[PDB]
């Protein structure tokens, strides 16, 4: 009989995991500070990795990889891609990006050298800015940096994807959320079900001050959008409908046009940081669920925009996914008395 | 040639000192009576080994060592064991009753009544020293003597020998072999009082030694004897540069120079490889590359932590056996490409290397196999602050209830010393965080 | 990656390898502390003995 | 190092005699005090409990105290009677009539100085006396009344030594007189103030063990004391036997007692034996030792939480297995161990087993469930005290009702203090 401890109550995914674990009758929950746990669903901030794996007679396991933040916060990920030989500044699936600090190392003097070549070559020069609410997509820099310095935290600004793939009917934008689970053996498991977070507003390439047809966040779309839910329930198109659309409209499969690139990107990113974060020979073990956010361009080329280290699922997919986390991440380590994951290896 | 006096305090200090001096004698060819035939300079010398042994007119080589415990049973075993002749009686000092696992009983109550005797005996060794460079102090964190008497002694040494270096070999507390529930209290108290009196401290966590013994020595339930032969190997590796010809870490000041840039962060992590059971029938001898690479596996560290999530301030590689520089550089070159090794910005990324061609001596009948080459890495990584976190946490749990505090206060200590010590430790932890993230 | 201060002798050699450049109280106060604690101890003993005498 | 032992009253002397029989046997000493064992583990620390006398003799460091001579005589005539030095027999003639006040205030006072004379003589022959252990019941008169008088006198003369007691608690199931709750409540008030560590030996728990599991229909005091001497040999093995952990009375205090007053220990023992053939496995030993049915203080450990635990395994067995099983008990029941005392369970191993067992386990818990014991006494106390019943036996010896009220309050305070940490 295994014991666990819950230190992030505001996690929908791991709340479901707690319920599933208890309902096995082989897992009992302890109080959040009891150190005699087998399993820890840790807090999102300052998780105490230094205190794991020092409890004799307890194989201990945690649902986060110490160090994974380098992938999962925007400036960090830009730094990691530019400086890591495995990915390199010549990375063909990450947009041109730069790390800018407020007025109060920085890359705006290296930014401008590229931006002005974009304006002179008469290329589309839209750029987006964000950090880890407060977004600015503009066409000239002096709006961007001016906005950055009104706030007070490090920012990344990166080449906006001016020619996205637009779903018809609707002429609307979307992003693709993939859920990936890395186990204590560093198997990389892609969940078979992804989701397309769409916009409900036709794509208006004119004024970039309206964020309703350019940003695809489930929050901004329920509140500030006209017809949230006209085409798909909750502004969420799942994979079967999207594959059907690709076949009907574009004469391809989701697997061929897009998924190959997503599996390639995921594996590349994770394999890159594996030496820094692996717990293969550590006194405690880690697994982690990630949410990779992808954007497809009108040429069916996949791009990576954010990696989120503590993602939520889609209400339709919570059950199946959380059960998978238990199956492959937890019961692998603590056995009880046709898989929903594609294993990524090459 | 400049002399070194070793001071062993409490049970853990005394038993580890036994193990180290047994090793030393084996390594320098000193017999249990104290006779070293290869020493042609009879009755004296300024050789490298003389920093740890004085000579008598009768050709007897005698450890520059003092053993001090507040109860007699453990040092009595020194007095009656294989190396009884080795030590001169005045250097084995015992009390009548121990400190009862109580820092304040060792520091204040029983400490006050034996501190002057100990300092007198230490002065009798120092007075035999043409140019004493200082002290190597062995002790547990957790014992009442080990913590409380040791901190009192360090304070005094700073006063009677203010220009001299003081080094610590400190046993960090582990549940699997611990003897008391109050070891976190004692750990924090003694760390806080000693911090400004120690130039360089090598912390050994009994948890790590215990698991190394189980995993690599196939010892099912390690004893103090197992642990201490392994620790003595590590200690010998660390001190060999004071006892042998060489150009690296030749005096105690060089340990601080090479390993402690900021004076407060003076806890270098020790990683040791290879540890091979004497009961391994067929062993394939490991290369320079394999053992150097093992230096970066946490499972070989004297303290379990993760240097990948820290920063280095210094790094020394001490080899013993069949090693040459070009093989070391080759090993380092490939390791750098395959491993997370980040130094602090204001420090060079590099390695000071020491090689002694004589391979490790192993205790006949011990648990360790002989090997053609071995290495001890000493690296000042901030990752060791994990060990303070753990410790400080276990303190905070108990102290929030003032549990057991009445035993300390009843010895004359004031409750405020507790929160003072804890505050120092909060400082220390923050220094580490700021240097390394 | 350059190799410096190579010093060598019949017992062994030492050297450095660079990979990249850089980016107390007095005896008085002490015996005062020890004696203060003895005073708190003696006082608690006297409280104890006085209570026992009651 | 040296321990001085005092047994007071009928119960004190009967159990103390049994304690000396058992551990004398364990250390190879015979009723004449001449060593005859084979091994040498038996002598390494033999001086903790025995003085060496002329002719390689071993003489227990034991003072025998009573106000009537009937039991003391019975000891002299008993098995090991002649191993005690006769000068250490200190007795009066009038008894104490199961009356705490006679033991503490009138008859006891008359005899206590000479007892302290013998104490002093034993202690000045000590190189480093660590303290005293007292055996006594709390429901009679000499043991409870005079024994607690002795304890506060000893504390006055030796304020820096350890006072430890084995204190048998009264139960209506095994009862001599109705005034036993009175005698017990007075004494606990003394114990809470003037001992460092008390083993609460509940005569209720002893009766229930003899009856419900040893299948004895009519338990005698003999059947009870066999349990008591098993427990006593168990909890003192790390004191009298050389092991890795070189234990003494003060370290046991320091590690077992997080707060001075809560120093009342629940002892346990396994396998429970009557006055067998199947060897116990280490997992079985460990499960039994922790079982409520093996504990000598009738308290449900699931009704409170363990502050500290110390456990002793006697026999040749697997240290590895012992470690695994102790860790399993804690990790599979961590609810019942306070989280604010990290690693509060310590284990020790002695190769030598008790007589007639290849393996055995002794348990020493400082549980907050011990409050149940005192609640029991307090209820019985109040039932009488609210009608001032039987008080005249006590006011006849000079006592004021006020003193009863004070002692009752201090015990109810003790109960509340235990309830404080059961919920922390
Ligand atoms: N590694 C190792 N640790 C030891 C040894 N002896 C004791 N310890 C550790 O030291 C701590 C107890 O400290 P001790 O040195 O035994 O106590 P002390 O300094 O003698 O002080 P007292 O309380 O007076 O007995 C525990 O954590 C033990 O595990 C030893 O021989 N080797
Ligand atoms: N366990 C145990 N309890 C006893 C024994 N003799 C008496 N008692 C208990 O002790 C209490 C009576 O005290 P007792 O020792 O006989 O009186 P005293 O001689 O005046 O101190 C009652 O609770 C008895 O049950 C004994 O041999 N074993
Ligand atoms: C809760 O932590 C501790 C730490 C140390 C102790 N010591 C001091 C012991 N003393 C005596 Cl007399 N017998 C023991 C028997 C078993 C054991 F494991 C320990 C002890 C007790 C509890
Ligand atoms: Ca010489
Ligand atoms: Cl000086
Ligand atoms: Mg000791
Ligand atoms: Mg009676």
């Amino acid at each position: 009989m295994y014991t666990f401890v819950v230190r992030d109550e505001n996690s929908s995914v791991y709340a479901e995991v707690s319920r599933l674990l208890l309902a096995t009758g082989q897992w009992k929950r302890l109080r959040k500070d009891n150190p005699r746990f087998n399993l820890m669903l840790g807090e999102r901030n300052r998780l105490p990795f230094g205190r794991l794996g020092h409890e004799p007679g307890l194989v201990q396991l945690v649902n986060y990889y110490r160090g994974a933040d380098k992938l999962c916060r925007k400036a960090s990920l830009v730094k990691l891609i530019k400086t890591s030989p495995e990915l390199s500044e010549s990375c063909t699936w990450f947009p041109e990006s730069y790390v800018i600090y407020p007025t109060n190392t920085d890359e705006r003097e290296v930014f401008l050298a590229a931006y002005n070549r974009r304006r002179e070559g008469r290329e589309g020069n839209v750029w987006i800015a964000k950090s880890s609410e407060g977004i600015l997509i503009s066409s000239e820099a002096s709006e961007l940096l001016d906005f950055i310095d009104e706030q007070g935290q490090v920012h990344v600004i990166q080449k906006y994807l001016e020619k996205p793939l637009l779903l018809e009917p609707g002429h609307r934008k979307f992003d693709i959320r993939s859920w990936v689970l890395v186990d204590h053996l560093y198997n990389i498991y892609l969940y078979r079900e992804g989701v397309l977070r769409t916009s409900s507003e036709p794509y208006n390439s004119a004024n970039f001050q309206d964020k309703t047809c350019h940003l695809t966040n489930h929050c901004i779309q329920k509140e500030y959008s006209k017809n949230y839910g006209r085409y798909e329930e909750g502004n969420e198109m799942f994979f079967e409908e999207f594959n059907q659309y690709l076949m009907d409209a574009l004469n391809t499969t989701l697997e061929n046009s897009i998924l190959l690139q997503i599996k390639h990107i995921i594996r590349s990113c994770l394999m890159c940081i594996e030496p820094a974060i692996s717990t293969k020979h550590l006194h405690y073990q880690s697994f982690q669920l990630f949410g990779f956010d992808f954007m497809v361009d009108e040429e069916l080329k996949v791009w990576l925009i954010e990696v989120n280290g503590a993602p939520a699922c889609a209400q339709k997919l919570y059950a199946e996914l959380c059960q998978g986390i238990v199956d492959v991440a937890i019961s692998s380590v603590f056995p009880l008395a046709t898989s929903i994951f594609i294993k990524l290896h090459h | 040639m400049r002399e070194c006096i070793s001071i062993h305090v409490g049970q853990a200090g005394v038993q580890i000192g036994n193990a180290c001096w047994e090793l030393y004698c084996l390594e320098h060819g000193i017999q249990p009576d104290g006779q070293m035939p290869s020493d042609k300079t009879i009755g004296g010398g300024d050789d490298s080994f003389n920093t740890f042994f004085s000579e008598t007119g009768a050709g007897k080589h005698v450890p520059r060592a003092v053993f001090v415990d507040l109860e007699p049973t453990v040092i009595d075993e020194v007095r009656t064991g294989t190396y009884r002749q080795l030590f001169h009686p005045e250097q084995l000092i015992t009390g009548k009753e121990d400190a009862a696992n109580n820092y304040a009983r060792g520091h204040y109550t029983i400490g006050k009544e034996i501190i002057d005797l100990v300092l007198d005996r230490i002065r009798k060794l120092a007075d035999q020293c043409t140019g004493l460079q200082g002290f190597l102090v062995f002790h547990s964190f957790g014992g009442g003597t080990g913590s409380g008497f040791t901190s009192l002694l360090m304070e005094r040494l700073s006063v009677d020998y203010g220009k001299k270096s003081k080094l610590e070999f400190s046993i960090y507390p582990a549940p699997q072999v611990s003897t008391a529930v109050v070891e976190p209290y004692n750990s924090i108290l003694t760390t806080h009082t000693t911090l400004e009196h120690s130039d360089c401290a090598f912390m050994v966590d009994n948890e790590a030694i215990y698991d190394i013994c189980r995993r690599n020595l196939d010892i099912e339930r390690p004893t103090y004897t197992n642990l201490n032969r392994l620790i003595s190997q590590i200690v010998s590796s660390i001190t060999a540069s004071l006892r042998f010809d060489g150009a690296l870490n030749v005096d105690l000041t060089e340990f601080q120079t090479n390993l402690v840039p900021y004076p407060r962060i003076h806890f270098p992590l020790a990683t040791y490889a290879p540890v091979i059971s004497a009961e391994k029938a067929y062993h394939e001898q490991l290369s320079v590359a394999e053992i150097t690479n093992a230096c970066f596996e946490p499972a070989n560290q004297m303290v379990k932590c993760d240097p990948r999530h820290g920063k280095y301030m210094a790094c020394c590689l001490l080899y013993r056996g069949d090693v040459v520089p070009k093989d070391v550089n080759a090993a380092i070159a490939t390791i750098k490409t395959k491993r997370s090794i980040q130094f602090v910005d204001w420090c060079p990324t590099g390695f000071k290397v020491g090689i002694n061609y004589q391979p490790p001596t192993v205790v006949p009948g011990g648990d360790l196999a002989k090997v053609q080459r071995a290495v001890c890495m000493l690296s000042n990584t901030t990752a060791i602050a994990e060990a303070w976190a753990r410790l400080d946490h276990k303190f905070d749990l108990m102290y929030a209830k003032r549990a057991f505090v009445h035993w300390y206060v009843g010895e004359g200590m004031e409750e405020g010393e507790f929160s003072e010590a804890r505050e120092d430790m909060a400082a220390l932890e923050k220094d580490y965080e700021e240097v390394g993230v | 990656m350059e190799v410096i201060e190579l010093n060598k002798c019949t017992s062994g050699q030492s050297f450095e390898v660079i990979l990249k450049p850089p980016s107390d109280p007095s005896l008085e106060e002490i015996q005062k502390k020890l004696e203060a604690a003895e005073e708190r101890r003696k006082y608690q003993e006297a409280e104890l003995l006085k209570h026992l005498a009651e | 190092r040296e321990i001085v032992h005092i047994q007071a009253g009928q119960c004190g002397n009967q159990i103390g005699a049994k304690f000396w029989e058992v551990i004398s046997d364990e250390h190879g000493i015979d009723p004449t005090g001449s060593y005859h064992g084979d091994s040498d583990l038996q002598l390494e620390r033999i001086n903790v409990y025995y003085n060496e006398a002329t002719g390689n003799k071993y003489v227990p460091r034991a003072i025998l105290v009573d106000l009537e001579p009937g039991t003391m005589d019975s000891v002299r005539s008993g098995p090991f009677g002649q191993i005690f030095r006769p000068d250490n027999f200190v007795f009066g003639q009038s008894g104490a009539g199961n009356n705490w006040a006679k033991g503490h205030y009138t008859e006891g006072a008359e005899l206590v100085d000479s007892v302290l004379d013998v104490v002093r003589k034993e202690s000045e022959s000590c190189d480093c006396l660590q303290g005293f252990q007292l055996t006594h019941s709390l429901g009679g008169g000499t043991g409870s009344g005079m024994g607690t008088l002795l304890i506060s006198k000893i504390r006055e003369e030796y304020p820096d030594r350890i006072m430890n007691t084995f204190s048998v608690m009264p139960s209506p199931k095994v009862s001599d007189t109705v005034v036993e709750p009175y005698n017990a409540t007075l004494s606990v008030h003394q114990l809470v103030e003037n001992t460092d560590e008390t083993y609460c030996i509940d005569n209720e728990a002893l009766y229930d063990i003899c009856f419900r599991t040893l299948k004895l229909t009519t338990p005698t005091y003999g059947d009870l004391n066999h349990l008591v001497s098993a427990t006593m040999s168990g909890v003192t093995t790390c004191l009298r036997f050389p092991g890795q952990l070189n234990a003494d009375l003060r370290k046991l205090a320091v590690n077992m007692v997080p707060f001075p007053r809560l120093h009342f220990f629940m002892p346990g023992f396994a396998p429970l034996t009557s006055r067998q053939y199947r060897a116990l496995t280490v997992p079985e030993l460990t499960q039994q030792m922790f079982d409520s049915k093996n504990m000598m203080a009738a308290c449900d450990p699931r009704h409170g939480r363990y502050l500290t635990v110390a456990a002793i395994f006697r026999g040749r067995m697997s240290m590895k297995e012992v470690d695994e099983q102790m860790l399993n008990v804690q990790n599979k029941n961590s609810s019942y161990f306070v989280e604010w005392i990290p690693n509060n369970v310590k284990t020790a191993v002695c190769d030598i087993p008790p007589r007639g067992l290849k393996m055995s386990a002794t348990f020493i818990g400082n549980s907050t469930a011990i409050q149940e014991l005192f609640k029991r006494i307090s209820e019985q106390f109040t039932a009488m005290f609210r009608r001032k019943a039987f008080l005249h036996w006590y006011t006849g010896e000079g006592m004021d009702e006020m003193e009863f009220t004070e002692a009752e309050s201090n015990m109810n305070d003790l109960v509340s203090e235990y309830q404080q940490y059961q919920d922390a």
